[PDB]
């Protein structure tokens, strides 16, 4: 509203999640155990595009598994603040250039203050940071993540300045989708498994269509000659014909997906509405008697 | 030590000589900074038999502090009639000046341990050594005290059984008709290097009167807990003016009024919180210097920045903002290669703050007390100023399980590096570095006295004397014994150690700090940095977002025009409109934090580090999406 | 005129430009009419000061070249940079002969004593290293400073060296005995530049107050004279408005040529306790200067990437 | 030797390669020892010509660039391309500053007059546009050309703007008065390149056949020379066997180095009115050439994806 009142034009018909995240990165995030709701996608964007090292509040535990499945090739060492071998693990993470996930930041140690504040000495081309009493060669491929399990934690402003907060709260849409999925697992299992398989099929055919567009664009960007005189462009035409056949095939899968989701919607949508209402009563009931 | 005698000064001098000639206790009550330790130190200088031991009480005061004082300055001796406590200076009379008698905490059952302890050694003349439960009798020990009135917020009244053995004399502020000649003789001293300005000297002192009365009229202690005004500020005024025109040797009336206004703005505007009282003090400065100094060039004598630096030239000269800003850019370019490679942005308040920090850092016993939110660049500016003045910077490196012994060892290393090797040390520690009450008690003692009782004991005591005699023989002084060697070490610690304490503002935290620690509000100069205002946010936004491409030559200025940064130039460009929009984003989340808190949800601290995170994410997103589209 | 009465005068004879970074050190070749400068863009630019043009480029370093140095012959050069390297170049063929390693931090300054068989170096690791020019091995190691050593410089015969450091002390060591002969601690700020006294100045400082004598410029905006055999501050000259970056004796033994961060070049007479001449040198901080030992030429290298050459009159 | 007589010699000092397209224009930096090349792959490449090292690539234009122009400070770089955009580059920051729109066709040229305030732009739409640099607005417009305005250059004083077009005309205008001072119609073909005469050539032209003077090279295998004040062709060089693509004066004002489409880099003197040396530079069409004012180097940008640097001797 301030941008509209100040005559600064913005992309109105663009989702805030879709402008930042690519489709293949969204597919990789869906592969890394993340829920498909927009809030967890936004939080995945925050973890992707951090500038200050993030503090992740998570009352359910899904963000820890998402971070583990995200940086799985890069060996994340999982440690905690009250662990006895925490400073040695941090020193090994700084030396090795390893990603590091640290849990239980409610028991925060001030010794991580110069690493979080990025106070870094430049020994020429070498990079050295004084952690504690020891000067460690900081490899640039180091990240840290400060986990929290309890949602109702207050924080000092000295720690609050240096971190970017990421809250994995429970939305009505994600809860309704999870309850619909478990109701479909309990009641109509064949429809549930073929719906999951068809969703995977729709995702990989959309990936194949994007691969078509990228490959054809980069092929025609460097033909460096006549397309008609080159017979390789006829093979590009055959590739176009095959992927047009697959994008025509995708409509039948879309129709079967539509029939399945309308059947399960008219079957079990008020049930999921009751799920959302009862769990929001669960979350709001702490306002009565504190216990 | 320069005390010019007034009526109340000599009356209380005769009173204190009467109370102190009989080795009788006395309590100098009154408002803080009214000269109660001036009058006491004038009474002690009349009789050379009496030697002073300074002690400063806190809210968390224990008689173990007096036990450490007796361990240092006195000895236990065996006599046939008991065990006696006597000063190591035989024939002299030791007097213990406790600074904050009303301050130790009154318990749930209506008592104070230190007050009852002092009453026990005054009514009965001795105490109980708890090492073997033996009655020690004081041989040559008397007590004097100073306190604020008990009607002050941070002070508590004393027991009747304690004041049954002590008289109280109540000093007051000298008032305007005494301060006019008190600082008239000071200005008649100080305007002797310049023989032409003395015809303006006597109204100028008179000028320094009236502002102070409005400083006592509006800025009450109910407004802010650090709103106390004492003749120490006028002493700071005259020594700042004296150190201003000390090396200059040429100045007209306009420069004198400029120096007076600059000292007044550095002494009466830094302690203020909001900009309303800052505007009121600047308006008071304008009307007072117009009233007492007519027919003078108001444009030449008074301008906007009024900054005084000695970085560009060796003399304390008035300088413009732009040359100072360019020198600060070049010095940051030098400084990034030496201590810390953390980039710094500037605005006008950044230059003003680093001039305040350098101005307090230049003097010996320069202690800073910074008030500001976390992430506002409080310690980075102090690091830059301390590097530029050639001061080594020390942080305590706080980790988990930081007891008092590690802090005592850190303070031992700081004092040995400062007072023995004569190395200038800027001692930096945060409000989160305070974990125990002993931390604040030892910091209060170090800030007030410049020495800690019982910090060095056993073999480290003799190690301190060997290091101090080696440092004195390196310096050139032929020293001996332990008492005068400790005096020389204390003088070196006073000269070389600069302590900066930084917190965040709070409605209850600062109110409790004003009671639990006097020396942070009595011996430290307060600088209220505060949160970044809209002008600072617009300057950092417009100064980082000038490199990228933002300009629309066809831009329609909207008629609605939501303005949150004042003095937005019309017709604004696209960059000005979107920098004002960024300022609006920060302001509306400032409003949203209170909107979330008033519903019942827990709020989280908004910092300028978040704004520097938001503006840095602008250029990273703009350069990515522009290179994506191309 | 005579070599006694050379004084620089405005304006400059030449204003050479071309560096991508602030110029850090400029000196003269002793035999041929060659001038050489270095900067923070990892390059060494060789010019001809008599004709005022570009001659050669030497690109071997990776980081900011802090200081370069000559020998008694002028055929050999040593340079140091921030990559913990020391590069030993020649002059007759313009190639990098050796690359010594071993320093922990930024090698700030190098110098060669006039015997030419050895090379001294100062660095940020609070050590001074002493390398063999025939083997490229640090043979000796002076240690005892408390902070970063700014630059080191040896005396005329190679028996004494002096180092100004970030501990606000100036330490004069003996080469053979490896012990700090004089520890001069009267400066308050960091001492950034030092200089030795020539033979013809040996009487003249005694006129102002044998030896050995030593100049020292610090960040406290003062230039101090020291006697090693006494150990006291012989005189102090004030008048520089900012941090002094380069201090050098005149070849006549009577003037003091100095530069600071006030964009000025100052010529002092220490007999009259004053700066006789002040010249506007650059727009930014004048990092280094040099006086030519026989011809009337003064070179000034500065932050703003221009090297100014002044003809002395 | 002096910079006066400098003629390049085979072979090339360096053969820079890495462009994915023909090279359209190459220019030297005025003060630094680096050169910038423009090519049809919309990549503005920066190469160090002293060591032959590739430095950087600026990619802001979304179509093929034609002409690049520095300023005499070396801080701002003006670049034109066929995307209806002009781009201003901070050379010290290596990022774009502003993008200019308003041309409806291929912006075939861009230049900065020596007053350091505006930008010339010749384009395919038969007009020339004036651009304000700091604000970013199109101010003035030369109109009167009837064909493709090939390339434009302002005079050394900043009061004359000369442009060649495809209608066999060389049109010299005054900057603000908007009149065609000289509509020279003597060339038989499209004039593709002009070169403003330096001051030292002003005598040398005047005794070959005062001022101001102007060069031009066309597709009729001829390079004509014109007096601006009179308005006629004084002299003509013939001897190229194809289209002359770039014509360039010597910095000393005697020789003219010119590249033509017959794989020839020929040097011409107006005293003899012939070609003394012809160099076979590349293996394809040679588009542009450039010669340094103080350095003995000629850079040559050609279609064959290589940029060749040749030492002048
Ligand atoms: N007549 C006077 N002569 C000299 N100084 C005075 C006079 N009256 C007040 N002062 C100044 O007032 C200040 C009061 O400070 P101080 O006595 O230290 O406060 P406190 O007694 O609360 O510790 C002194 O620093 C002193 O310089
Ligand atoms: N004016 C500023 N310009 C650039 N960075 C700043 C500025 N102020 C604060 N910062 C950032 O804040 C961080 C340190 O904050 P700090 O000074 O510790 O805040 P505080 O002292 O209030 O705890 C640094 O990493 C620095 O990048």
């Amino acid at each position: 509203h301030h941008l509209q009142q100040a005559n600064i034009q913005f992309r109105t018909d663009i989702a805030r999640t879709e402008y930042l995240s690519n489709a293949d990165e969204r597919l990789r995030w869906q592969a890394s155990s993340l829920p498909a709701d927009d809030l967890c996608t936004e939080n995945a964007i925050m973890l992707k595009r951090f500038n200050r090292y993030p503090l992740i509040i998570d009352p359910s535990g899904q963000a820890t598994e998402f971070i583990m499945n995200e940086y799985k090739d890069r060996k994340i060492t999982r440690t905690s603040f009250l662990d006895d071998a925490f400073r040695k693990n941090l020193e090994s993470a700084l030396r090795f250039g390893n990603p590091l996930l640290v849990q239980d930041v409610e028991s925060y140690d001030p010794v991580l203050n110069p690493v979080l504040n990025r106070e870094v000495r430049r020994t020429g081309g070498r990079v050295l940071i004084t952690l504690g009493d020891q000067d460690i060669d900081l490899s640039p491929s180091f990240v840290i993540f400060l986990s929290t399990r309890d949602p109702t934690v207050e924080f000092p402003p000295d720690l609050c300045s240096r971190v970017t907060f990421v809250n994995f709260t429970v939305t009505r849409s994600s809860l309704q989708s999870q309850c619909l999925n478990e109701v479909l697992k309990a009641e109509r299992p064949d429809v549930d498994e073929k719906r999951s398989d068809l969703l995977k099929l729709q995702g990989e055919f959309q990936l194949r269509l994007r691969q078509l567009e990228k490959s054809l664009l980069q092929a025609l960007n460097e033909v460096k000659g006549r397309i008609l005189d080159d017979d390789t462009i006829i093979t590009t035409l055959e590739n176009l014909k095959r992927e047009a056949a697959e994008v025509t095939r995708k409509v039948e899968e879309t129709d079967i997906v539509m029939q399945e989701v309308e059947t399960v919607s008219q079957q079990y949508l008020p049930l999921s509405t009751a799920c959302s209402s009862i769990y929001f009563t669960m979350e709001s009931l702490k306002q009565i008697h504190f216990l | 030590d320069v005390v010019v005698p007034t009526l109340d000064t000599v009356r209380h001098e005769a009173l204190l000589y009467t109370w102190l000639a009989e080795h009788k206790p006395l309590v100098l009550c009154g408002p803080p900074g009214s000269g109660k330790t001036m009058t006491l130190f004038s009474a002690l200088r009349a009789l050379p038999d009496m030697e002073v031991v300074g002690l400063n009480f806190s809210s968390a005061t224990t008689p173990e502090l007096l036990l450490k004082t007796f361990d240092h300055y006195c000895e236990y001796r065996r006599t046939p009639n008991g065990v006696v406590l006597a000063p190591v200076q035989l024939g002299k009379w030791l007097v213990l000046f406790c600074d904050e008698i009303n301050l130790p905490d009154m318990d749930k059952y209506g008592t104070q341990r230190v007050i009852s302890f002092i009453r026990q050694m005054v009514e009965h003349g001795g105490f109980y050594r708890t090492s073997d439960q033996t009655w020690v009798k004081l041989e040559r020990i008397q007590f004097v005290g100073a306190c604020n009135p008990p009607t002050d917020p941070g002070r508590k009244p004393l027991s009747h059984r304690f004041l049954r053995h002590v008289p109280v004399v109540y000093v007051d502020y000298p008032g305007p008709a005494s301060l006019t000649q008190i600082y008239g003789t000071f200005n008649r001293a100080m305007l002797r290097l310049i023989p032409s300005l003395r015809t303006y000297a006597e109204p100028l002192t008179a000028a320094m009167v009236e502002f102070y009365t409005m400083s006592q009229e509006r800025f009450t202690q109910d407004t802010q807990p650090h709103y106390i005004y004492s003749p120490r500020e006028m002493t700071r005024w005259v020594r700042g003016i004296f150190e201003a025109l000390r090396p200059l040797e040429t100045l007209p009336v306009e420069g004198l009024i400029r120096i007076w206004a600059h000292e007044a703005l550095r002494l009466f505007q830094d302690r203020l919180v909001e900009d309303e009282e800052r505007r009121w003090t600047d308006e008071n400065i304008d009307t007072v210097a117009l009233k007492h100094f007519p027919n003078i060039d108001r444009e030449k004598a008074m301008s906007r920045p009024i900054l005084y630096s000695n970085w560009l030239s060796k003399d304390y000269i008035p300088v413009d903002q732009e040359e100072l800003r360019d020198y600060v850019k070049a010095r940051l370019k030098v400084f990034y290669e030496e201590e810390l490679d953390v980039p710094l942005v500037l605005f006008n308040e950044v230059l003003d703050h680093v001039l305040r920090i350098d101005r307090i850092f230049r003097q010996p016993q320069g202690h800073l007390l910074l008030i500001g939110v976390s992430g506002a660049g409080k310690t980075t500016l102090s690091r830059f100023v301390a590097w530029m003045n050639g001061l080594s910077v020390y942080q305590i490196k706080v980790h988990r399980k930081y007891t008092g012994e590690d802090f005592d060892e850190d303070l031992r290393t700081v004092l040995r590096r400062s007072g023995c090797k004569n190395e200038k040390i800027a001692f930096i520690m945060d409000e989160s570095n305070v974990l125990d009450s002993g931390f604040l008690e030892r910091m209060n003692t170090l800030l007030a006295n410049g020495e800690v009782p019982g910090l060095f004991e056993g073999d480290e005591y003799a190690t301190l004397m060997t290091q101090c005699k080696e440092g004195a023989q390196k310096e050139g002084l032929m020293l001996d014994s332990h008492e005068e060697l400790y005096k020389w070490f204390t003088s070196q610690v006073i000269r070389n150690l600069h302590v900066v304490f930084t917190m965040n503002p709070s409605s209850e935290g600062l109110k409790d700090r004003a009671a639990t620690s006097p020396a942070l509000f009595n011996r430290c100069v307060l600088n209220w940095f505060g949160d970044w205002s809209t002008e600072a946010l617009y300057q950092v936004g417009k100064e980082f977002t000038s490199k990228m491409d933002l300009e629309k030559p066809n831009y329609i200025v909207p008629d609605y025009m939501p303005v949150v940064y004042d003095k937005l130039p019309q017709p604004p460009s696209h960059r000005e409109a979107i920098v004002n929009s960024c300022v609006f984003v920060h302001q509306t989340l400032h409003q949203a934090n209170a909107r979330l808190a008033k519903r019942g949800g827990r709020t989280m601290a908004i910092t300028p580090r978040h704004y520097l995170d938001f503006i840095n994410h602008y250029a990273n997103l703009f350069h990515e999406k522009r290179s994506e589209l191309e | 005129r005579d070599p006694k009465e050379w004084i620089p005068r405005p304006p400059e004879k030449y204003a050479l430009s071309g560096h991508r970074s602030p110029v850090t050190r400029v000196i003269f070749h002793p035999v041929f009419s060659v001038m050489v400068s270095a900067s923070e863009d990892a390059t060494i630019k060789v010019w001809d000061y008599e004709t005022g043009d570009f001659e050669r480029t030497l690109k071997g370093h990776t980081d900011s070249v802090q200081d370069i140095s000559f020998d008694h012959s002028g055929k050999l050069l040593a340079s140091c940079s921030a990559d913990m390297t020391i590069k030993l170049w020649d002059f007759q063929g313009f190639e990098c002969i050796r690359t010594m390693h071993g320093h922990d931090h930024n090698v700030s300054s190098v110098a060669i004593m006039p015997n030419g068989d050895h090379i001294v170096s100062a660095s940020r690791d609070k050590t001074i290293k002493m390398w063999e020019v025939q083997t490229g091995y640090c043979v000796k190691t002076f240690t005892g400073h408390r902070e970063w050593v700014r630059m080191v410089r040896p005396n005329q015969d190679g028996t004494l060296i002096a180092s100004c450091s970030n501990d606000q002390t100036v330490r004069v060591w003996v080469v053979a005995t490896k012990e700090c002969k004089a520890e001069l601690r009267e400066h308050e700020h960091v001492v950034e530049c030092i200089s030795w006294a020539p033979e013809s100045s040996y009487s003249s400082i005694s006129e102002a107050t044998p030896g050995p004598f030593l100049l020292s410029g610090s960040r406290d905006k003062t230039i101090k004279m020291w006697d090693v055999s006494t150990g006291m501050c012989l005189m102090t000259l004030v008048g520089h408005d900012n941090w002094v970056r380069g201090v050098l004796f005149h070849s006549g033994g009577k003037f003091i040529l100095s530069c600071a961060d006030d964009k000025t070049l100052r010529v002092w007479d220490y007999k009259n306790k004053r700066c006789m001449k002040t010249l506007n040198a650059h727009e930014h901080f004048v990092t280094s200067l040099d006086f030519h030992k026989t011809a009337p030429y003064v070179v000034t290298g500065s932050v703003d990437q221009t090297v100014k050459v002044w003809e002395c009159r």
